[PDB]
């Protein structure tokens, strides 16, 4: 090969050391965005974070800011996603790039799941190709993803696997399986979910879908040790938990940690694809939820895992209960507990 | 004598005023201004490397006492908010610029300090 | 001990509480009055009025070609760098330009 | 065709908020002391709509006005996330952005913009009721501005998609 | 300076505590945590009924 | 009453005393300063560089 | 020093067992006068001050150690008398001052205490001065004295969770340890410092 | 013209590798401040001394300088220390 | 850590420092810490006292 | 911002005269430019309408009235941009007009003739507060600088430098590489006579 | 006892009642007591070695009473288990054994203690009182760990671990 993938960098500093990584991370607004961030920035390492993301004053630009200190970390606005020069001075002194950009769950549009993955990723690709001084590009797409899928988000996410090997094939796709975390798209979503009906939980199939959850730090665990190895560079790992359980499993072992009872408040998926199809779609209510909830999203075992890049990932149950402290059900307790 | 944003002065010829001679470093009682030297390809004796951390500066105007050439000095200019800590790191440029944009009123203030026992 | 003078809170001022600080009160006025009185009947004050001139590259102990080829290298116009004044003004220690504040103290309006 | 009913209401809900921008009565040092000159007679915050309220939970700004050691960061950070959103940070005084004179001090956090994140810094040690009064209506400026930065498009037919 | 010379104050203040996010603690009762500012607010709303303008007005 | 005089413009002359009882130290520090004097260039240098010497030994003052 | 000033005599009068070493200085006050005193002999001296008629009525202005184990005359060594206070710095290792006020004879004093055990114990006047417990608190946290027999011996100035005496010639003005925000924790973590140098 | 670093141009410029464009100076010493103080001439004074304060008066310039014109060459133009005006005497 | 940090510092240096431990009251401890100098130094501030500046201004704080 | 002038301030012979000179629109204008009260638009005084001052680069017009009833009101700015009310700010002031604004002197700045200010060669225009736009100050280093990395270089080169390997095909005399020194000096001893 | 942890400074089981209606008592050992700590009087010094090993095992004791409150209230249950925080501060003392002066040993009980109450009182925070809890040589029970050092450095000495990793940044 003529471009180099090596990535020599310090890992032993803290936040106000030099570690030698120069990183762009496209999609830091959501969820994972700011772990990566962190998991960079926290060893002294410059973060870029370009972004579009409408109401700048949410707390999630904000807490980018606070990946890296001062004159480590950086936030783009108002950046294009349309203009090849705009992606060459995102990553102009940079030689990680790790692309999170990807459909919402929000989004039913074909067209815009489309847009955002598939373009986005060949773009950024694109843009890592004709800069030699990057030497890494990380591509984050979801475990289930496959041309056959019934979601727009995993059939876009697979195109943009494909897209994102053919333009940089020095690439790593990461695949993770549904994870978890505080700002999380699951545990979050299920409590709130449960205190806004707070009678049950909607469910539209017989929950038998395949889930492998993985802790949000185990995610930034992986993409450190993939940067730590040269073997990771054009290659595909699937971060999976240690184990699967279905979604009835995750809904029982949320319920035995919180202390809730689970009611499980059944109803059509026809019926429900077709209001949410039809209506107006946001967070906590989607057809991709729907589809998803009617998907199985593991490790197929087609690819490198999590243990190809040396993380031990913690089981979902001392993550969930790690997580759902404040969330417990107020039973019958000794005295002593009055006393918080 | 109020004192606003430090600022590097300039000769009426436009040559700078500074002639690195580090006493304002010294003087800081915060350790806010860093000074680098190298001689320059004529001879004189300029910094390089002239940066004031407004992070760091407490606003005591001991780099203006301290100065013997009347280089830094402290401007009026209290309305430097900035919405960035990187913003908030003044460099050699930054202080150049804005001591040629207030240097009339620094000028006349100086001059007004100047007479006073004169 | 044997004898306290004591303060004691009795009308609405403080200082008519007390005898000194009547005093003390009226001094103050009659100082602005005196001040007052001194400066109507001079009838001007000097001021401090700044000039560019005060800030050239060359002092007067330099010849007045000199000093005029300097400003005119700078592109300096505002300075008086005539050679007939910097001749006439060579060595010399003058305080500075001062202006006067003409009483009386009013605003300039337009009235039409 | 949403946005033909939004914009206009962007407007009037970035104007609400600017006309009543409510901080948090929370100041440490000569730097609270000048934020509470910032809003006597002379230096009226009402005539903005500055007023400030005890809790954090009815304030809009959180005005780190101050010395931030480290016995407090967690105070400060907690204080941070118990403010209810839309929330924007004002860091006043050179302690709160890098420090100042105590940071090459051992009980020092060196910059609150380390602990929570910072929207607007004033520089000044301590900066004038009047430095204070222009980042107060710094902020205001931009949080307006900010609902609509022009982050969507414009279609053929000159409507934000 | 909000509206000219201050004149719609209370507008923007109405509008900005609409604005503004509520988040229930998770220590406390949402019910009543909910309920109570309703309650308060359905009462405070039944002052003007007894209110009279003029002779039997 | 002068005409010509700061005497006649204000009845405040927070120097007299320090003229009339230490004139020589008065005329010294408005005189010379650093810009002019050798000595007060080094006093100068010395006071912003390392600072004014002060002998050992220890002092209690309250206020 | 032209006004009525007498040697605080009474108390070594009355101990007859202390080696009575006595200052008096231009520096200080004309009413401030130095004593050296014994650590054994602390706990009773403060008891007589405290309860003792021209003494009874005292306070305890001041309280605080000086660490003078780096204690170095940087000029004028020659000049150093066999009598100086700066001697019996350089001699030991550490040595805490209480600065009282006598009302009735409008004096100042000033007891020196010296340490040179390694633990650097020493009695506490808690007991006997209300003053006493937040001055030897801070005392105690940064310096490292140990007070025995303390009313109230928890830190007062230094952060929760920390064990270290920042008042030391030995311990760096940077200290040790930073605070930040970890995302990973969601809270503020403490770490290694690496603080800028000028 | 000379090329730098050649025991000529180095003994002329003090030892120093002479920039005639000074924008090189521009950027390493992030100020024109060369180029400006270039722009102005050499001044012509009667006397073997002559004495700089930076402007008109005391503490509006630098502290008082005496620069020698009496050089071993003749009117050899010589500059201030702490600004950048060049002195040569009149004639030699 | 304001001891720690005046004992690493120049007298003059540490000054500052004064200020902020009572910003309600800036000047007096500036007076306090000038007179122990002037007292480990042997002297007194002679055109302070003369000028009567400081008892000026330190009434001011008071106020 | 209507009724910028009260009806009972239109009752008055400033506002007339100011209509007669200046027009309708810069009349009305006025009370939207620089709003401080009511009584104050053009003015304290009724007879007339304070005289402008002096007028600023960016449009800004400076008036000083002694007739308002505090001390501190006296001197104001009625800015050229006005388009909303928290719209204006104290950074639009220049450098001349700052210190009459703010009482550091009573000199303020003219277009021609006799100057209070120095008018160097040199003088950069008065800009507002650049933050929070694509002006803002950055560090030579920071990351938002495009040219960071030949900053971050120059600082490495200072006690660092590192060497500069050959990067290709190169003359090979046995086991060594020949590549000519880079060294700028030339050893004039190697190359006399 | 007027003492914080004096048997009187219970927290009452009912609002009208101490324990029940024939007996007192209450539990101020395993968790907080109902009233602050207005004092916290000096350690009786000891004049022996012994004196102050007894003071640290008792000392000790008292920690180890107190850890399931204190993992309970500041939520670090799941990042080890009580006996596993006994552990790591029983090497955290191991660390300390070599402690030879009564009067040092003594001062170090009273700042222990005072830091334990610290901690019982929710005074710090618990992401900073959980570094004497923290392991030594193994991860935190609440994430996921990266063996990647123990695979690639396999049985290489301490020595190559330190030197392959490297004690400065490699760029400057
Ligand atoms: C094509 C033309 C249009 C067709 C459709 C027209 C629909 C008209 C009504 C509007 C309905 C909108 C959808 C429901 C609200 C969804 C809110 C939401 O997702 O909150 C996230 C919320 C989590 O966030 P949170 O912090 O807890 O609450 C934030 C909310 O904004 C906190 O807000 P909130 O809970 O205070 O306000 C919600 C409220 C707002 O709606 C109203 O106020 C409308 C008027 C209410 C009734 C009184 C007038 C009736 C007049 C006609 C008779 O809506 C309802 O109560 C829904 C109706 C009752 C549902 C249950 C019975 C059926 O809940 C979840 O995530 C759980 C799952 C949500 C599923 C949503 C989809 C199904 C909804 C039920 C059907
Ligand atoms: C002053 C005081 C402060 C201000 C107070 C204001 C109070 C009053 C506020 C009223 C707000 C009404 C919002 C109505 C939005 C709506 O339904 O738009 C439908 C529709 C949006 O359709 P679209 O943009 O094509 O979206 C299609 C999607 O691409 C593809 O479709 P999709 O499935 O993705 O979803 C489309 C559609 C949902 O559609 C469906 O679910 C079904 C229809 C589409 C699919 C059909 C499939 C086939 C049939 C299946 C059955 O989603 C939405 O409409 C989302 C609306 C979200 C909320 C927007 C407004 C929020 C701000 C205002 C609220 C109050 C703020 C108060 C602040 C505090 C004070 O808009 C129109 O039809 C607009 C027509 C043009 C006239 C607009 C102006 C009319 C009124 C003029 C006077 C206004 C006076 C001031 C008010
Ligand atoms: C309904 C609200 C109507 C007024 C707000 C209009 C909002 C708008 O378009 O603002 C853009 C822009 C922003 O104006 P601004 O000076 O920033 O503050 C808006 C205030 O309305 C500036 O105040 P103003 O001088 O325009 O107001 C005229 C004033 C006296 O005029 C009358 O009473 C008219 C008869 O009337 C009031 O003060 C009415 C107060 C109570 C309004 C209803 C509250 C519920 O306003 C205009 O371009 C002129 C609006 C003229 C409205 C009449
Ligand atoms: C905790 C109670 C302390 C003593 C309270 C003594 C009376 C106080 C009266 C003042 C107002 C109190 C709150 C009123 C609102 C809540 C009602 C309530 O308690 O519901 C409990 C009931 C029962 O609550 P629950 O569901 O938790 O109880 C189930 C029983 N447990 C849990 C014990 C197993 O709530 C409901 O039924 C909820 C739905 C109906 C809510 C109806 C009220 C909503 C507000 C409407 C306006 C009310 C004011 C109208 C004014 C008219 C003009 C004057
Ligand atoms: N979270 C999970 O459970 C899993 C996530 N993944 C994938 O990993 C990636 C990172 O995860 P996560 O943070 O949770 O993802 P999110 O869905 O929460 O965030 C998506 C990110 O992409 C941006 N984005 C979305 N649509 C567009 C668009 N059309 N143009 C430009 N930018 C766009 C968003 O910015 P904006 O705010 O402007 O919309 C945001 O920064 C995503 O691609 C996600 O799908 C994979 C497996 C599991
Ligand atoms: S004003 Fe004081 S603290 Fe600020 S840079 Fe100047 S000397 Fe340093
Ligand atoms: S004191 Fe003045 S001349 Fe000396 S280095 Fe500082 S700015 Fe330059
Ligand atoms: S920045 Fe200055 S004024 Fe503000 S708190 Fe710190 S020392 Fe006080
Ligand atoms: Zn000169």
């Amino acid at each position: 090969q003529q471009r180099s993938t090596q990535l020599k960098f310090y890992d032993g500093g803290n936040r106000q050391s030099i570690s030698g990584i120069r990183a762009t991370i496209f999609g830091a607004t959501g969820f994972m965005g700011p772990y990566i961030g962190a998991a960079l920035g926290y060893i002294g390492s410059d973060v870029i974070f370009p972004h579009n993301h409408v109401y700048a004053y949410d707390d999630y630009v904000k807490e980018l800011k606070l990946c890296a200190g001062s004159g480590q970390s950086y936030i783009m606005r108002h950046f294009n996603y349309d203009d090849d020069n705009m992606y060459d001075m995102a990553i102009k002194n940079s030689n990680v790039v790790i692309n999170l950009v990807g459909s919402r769950l929000q989004n039913k549009n074909f067209q815009k799941a489309a847009y955002a993955n598939i373009h986005v990723a060949k773009k950024i690709a694109e843009a890592c190709a004709r800069n030699p001084n990057v030497r890494r590009l990380i591509h984050f797409s979801a475990a289930g993803a496959d041309t056959k899928s019934p979601s727009p988000d995993l059939h876009t996410k697979f195109h943009g696997e494909e897209a994102v090997l053919n333009a940089f094939p020095n690439a790593t796709i990461f695949r993770p399986c549904t994870v978890y975390g505080m700002q999380d798209y699951f545990i979050r979503h299920w409590i709130k979910e449960r205190d806004w009906w707070y009678h049950f939980n909607i469910v539209t199939d017989d929950c038998t879908a395949k889930r492998q959850p993985i802790l949000i730090n185990d995610v930034a665990q992986c993409v450190l040790n993939a940067l730590k190895l040269q073997e990771s560079a054009g290659q595909i790992y699937e971060l999976g938990g240690p184990h699967v359980y279905s979604r009835l499993e995750v809904f029982e072992m949320l319920a035995n940690l919180s202390g809730r009872p689970p009611k499980l408040a059944h109803i059509p998926h026809d019926i429900a694809l077709k209001i949410t199809q039809n209506f107006y779609n946001w967070e906590f209510f989607n057809m991709e939820k729907v589809i998803k909830d009617k998907l199985d999203l593991i490790v197929t075992g087609k690819h490198k895992t999590i243990s190809d890049l040396y993380v031990q990932p913690v089981s979902f149950p001392q993550g969930a209960e790690q997580f759902i402290d404040d969330v417990r059900y107020r039973g019958v307790e000794t005295h002593d507990n009055l006393e918080k | 004598l109020f004192r606003g944003e430090h600022a590097l002065r300039r000769y009426p010829t436009g040559e700078e005023r500074c002639i690195a001679c580090k006493l304002c470093q010294s003087a800081c009682p915060a350790r806010a201004i860093t000074i680098e030297t190298e001689p320059r390809p004529d001879g004189s004796r300029r910094t390089v490397r002239y940066d004031i951390d407004m992070t760091k500066c407490i606003y005591c105007g001991f780099c203006q006492e301290a100065c013997p050439v009347d280089a830094i000095v402290e401007g009026p200019n209290y309305e430097q908010t900035a919405y960035l800590h990187e913003d908030l790191f003044y460099d050699k440029y930054k202080l150049l610029e804005n001591g040629d944009k207030w240097e009339p009123q620094i000028a006349r203030n100086i001059e007004y300090l100047i007479n006073q026992p004169l | 001990k044997y004898n306290p003078e004591l303060y004691i809170y009795k009308t609405y001022d403080m200082a008519a509480d007390d005898p000194v600080w009547r005093q003390v009160k009226l001094d103050l006025e009659w100082t602005f009055e005196n001040i007052a009185e001194r400066r109507e009947s001079l009838g001007y004050m000097p001021t401090f009025k700044g000039d560019p001139n005060f800030w050239q590259a060359l002092d007067n102990s330099f010849s007045p070609e000199n000093i005029a080829q300097v400003q005119s290298s700078i592109g300096d116009k505002v300075t008086n760098i005539d050679t007939k004044a910097l001749a006439l003004n060579h060595q010399t220690e003058e305080y500075h330009k001062t202006s006067k504040l003409v009483y009386p103290i009013r605003t300039n309006l337009v009235v039409e | 065709r949403v946005d033909y009913i939004v914009t206009p209401i962007n407007a009037v809900v970035s104007w609400a908020r600017q006309g009543s921008f409510w901080p948090l009565t929370f100041g440490l040092a000569c730097c609270a002391v000048e934020m509470m000159h910032a809003t006597v007679s002379r230096y009226d915050f009402d005539r903005f709509g500055v007023i400030f309220r005890a809790t954090p939970r009815q304030a809009d700004l959180i005005l780190v006005a101050g010395t931030l050691t480290n016995k407090m960061a967690p105070g400060l950070r907690r204080l941070y996330e118990q403010t209810l959103d839309p929330k924007w940070v004002l860091s006043m005084g050179s302690c709160a952005n890098g420090g100042g004179y105590y940071h090459y001090s051992y009980s020092v956090v060196r910059g609150c913009n380390r602990i929570i994140p910072v929207d607007i810094y004033v520089p000044g040690c301590p900066p004038t009721a009047e430095a204070l009064m222009f980042g107060v209506l710094q902020l205001q400026k931009s949080l307006y501005r900010q609902i609509n930065e022009g982050e969507k498009k414009y279609n053929k037919k000159d409507l934000t998609y | 300076y909000v509206g000219y010379r201050g004149r719609l104050q209370y507008i923007a203040d109405a509008l900005k505590l609409f604005i503004k996010g509520i988040v229930v603690p998770e220590g406390s009762n949402k019910f009543w945590f909910v309920a109570i500012p309703s309650a308060a607010g359905a009462i405070c709303y039944t002052f003007w009924i007894n209110s009279m303008w003029g002779p039997s007005v | 009453l002068n005409k010509e005089n700061f005497n006649r413009q204000t009845t405040v002359l927070p120097h007299l005393v320090l003229s009339y009882l230490n004139k020589n130290d008065y005329n010294l520090k408005n005189t010379k300063n650093d810009y002019n004097s050798m000595e007060e260039l080094i006093t100068h240098f010395k006071y912003w560089s390392k600072g004014l010497k002060v002998e050992s030994g220890y002092t209690y003052q309250s206020v | 020093m032209q006004n009525k000033y007498m040697q605080p005599i009474q108390l070594f009068i009355v101990f007859e067992k202390l080696n009575s070493k006595m200052w008096i200085s231009k520096k200080l006050n004309s009413n401030h006068s130095i004593a050296l005193i014994p650590s054994n002999w602390f706990y009773s001296i403060n008891l007589f001050l405290k309860r003792e008629l021209l003494f009874s009525n005292i306070t305890l202005i001041e309280n605080s150690a000086i660490d003078t184990i780096s204690y170095n005359l940087e000029t004028n060594q020659n000049d150093l008398d066999k009598t100086n206070i700066e001697n019996y710095f350089f001699k030991n290792k550490m040595l805490v001052f209480y600065n009282y006020y006598n009302y009735f004879l409008k004096s100042k004093l000033t007891l020196f205490i010296i340490l040179n055990n390694l633990n650097k114990s020493i009695d506490s006047i808690d007991r006997i001065f209300a003053n006493a417990n937040w001055l030897e608190r801070e005392t105690s946290e940064m310096y490292g004295i140990n007070y025995k027999w303390k009313i109230d011996t928890r830190k007062l100035l230094l952060d929760y969770s920390k064990i270290e005496n920042p008042m030391l010639k030995e311990f760096q003005s940077e200290g040790t340890q930073d605070a930040f925000y970890n995302i990973f924790e969601n809270q503020v973590v403490v770490l290694k410092n690496e603080t800028v140098e000028l | 013209n000379l090329n730098p670093y050649s025991y000529e141009a180095l003994k002329e410029n003090h030892w120093l590798v002479s920039d005639s464009s000074k924008k090189n100076s521009e950027w390493t010493h992030k100020s024109n401040a060369e180029q400006l103080i270039a722009k102005v001439p050499i001044i012509y004074v009667d006397s073997n001394i002559v004495r700089c304060i930076g402007g008109t008066e005391i503490n509006a310039g630098h502290p008082q300088v005496y620069i020698q014109l009496d050089t071993r060459k003749h009117g050899t133009p010589q500059t201030c220390k702490y600004c950048g005006l060049r002195y040569a005497k009149k004639m030699d | 850590g304001s001891e720690k940090l005046i004992e690493d510092r120049p007298y003059l240096q540490g000054m500052p420092y004064f200020d902020r431990f009572d910003y309600v009251s800036m000047m007096v401890q500036e007076h306090a810490y000038c007179l122990g100098i002037e007292s480990l130094l042997g002297t007194t501030n002679y055109s302070a006292t003369f000028t009567q500046i400081r008892t000026m201004y330190d009434e001011l704080t008071r106020i | 911002g209507l009724w910028s002038w009260t009806i009972n301030q239109m009752l008055t012979p400033k506002f007339w005269v100011h209509l007669r000179r200046e027009g309708f629109i810069k009349t009305w204008t006025r009370g939207h430019k620089a709003s401080r009260h009511a009584h104050y638009v053009g003015g304290n005084r009724t007879d007339g309408y304070t005289k402008q001052v002096g007028e600023d680069e960016f449009g800004n017009r400076y008036y000083e009235d002694f007739d308002v009833d505090h001390k501190n009101q006296r001197r104001w700015v009625e800015f050229s941009d006005y388009f909303m009310q928290m719209w204006s700010n104290g950074d639009k002031v220049p450098v001349g007009w700052h210190g009459w604004l703010s009482h550091q002197y009573d000199d303020f700045p003219t277009r021609t003739g006799n100057s209070a200010f120095v008018k160097h060669h040199y003088l950069k225009q008065h800009t507002a507060n650049l933050s929070n736009t694509p002006l803002n100050h950055v560090p030579q280093g920071a990351p938002q600088n495009l040219n960071r990395m030949r900053f971050i270089t120059a600082q490495r080169d200072r006690s660092r430098a590192p060497w500069q390997s050959p990067k290709g095909e190169g003359v090979f005399q046995g086991k060594k590489l020949i590549v000519a020194s880079n060294s700028p000096f030339i050893d004039d001893m190697s190359i006399r006579d | 006892m007027n003492h914080y942890w004096g048997s009187s400074n219970t927290i009452p089981a009912s609002s009208t009642q101490n324990n029940n209606y024939f007996s007192g008592g209450g539990n101020n050992v395993t968790i907080r007591g109902n009233e602050i700590m207005e004092r916290l009087p000096s350690q009786t010094p000891s004049q022996n070695m012994v004196q102050a090993s007894m003071k640290t095992l008792r000392f000790y004791r008292k920690f180890c009473r107190l850890i399931p409150f204190i993992l309970r209230i500041h939520n670090i249950g799941t990042k080890f288990t009580a006996q596993q925080a006994m552990i790591n501060f029983g090497n955290y003392i191991r660390e300390r054994n070599h402690y030879r002066d009564p009067g040092l040993i003594d001062h170090r009980i009273q700042l222990g203690y005072e830091l334990l109450y610290e901690a019982e009182m929710h005074f710090s925070q618990h992401t900073i009182l959980m570094q004497y809890l923290s392991p030594y040589n193994t991860p935190l029970s609440d994430r996921g760990y990266s063996y990647l050092e123990k695979v690639k450095y396999g049985n290489k000495s301490k020595f190559l671990q330190g030197f392959y990793k490297g004690n400065k940044p490699t760029e400057f």
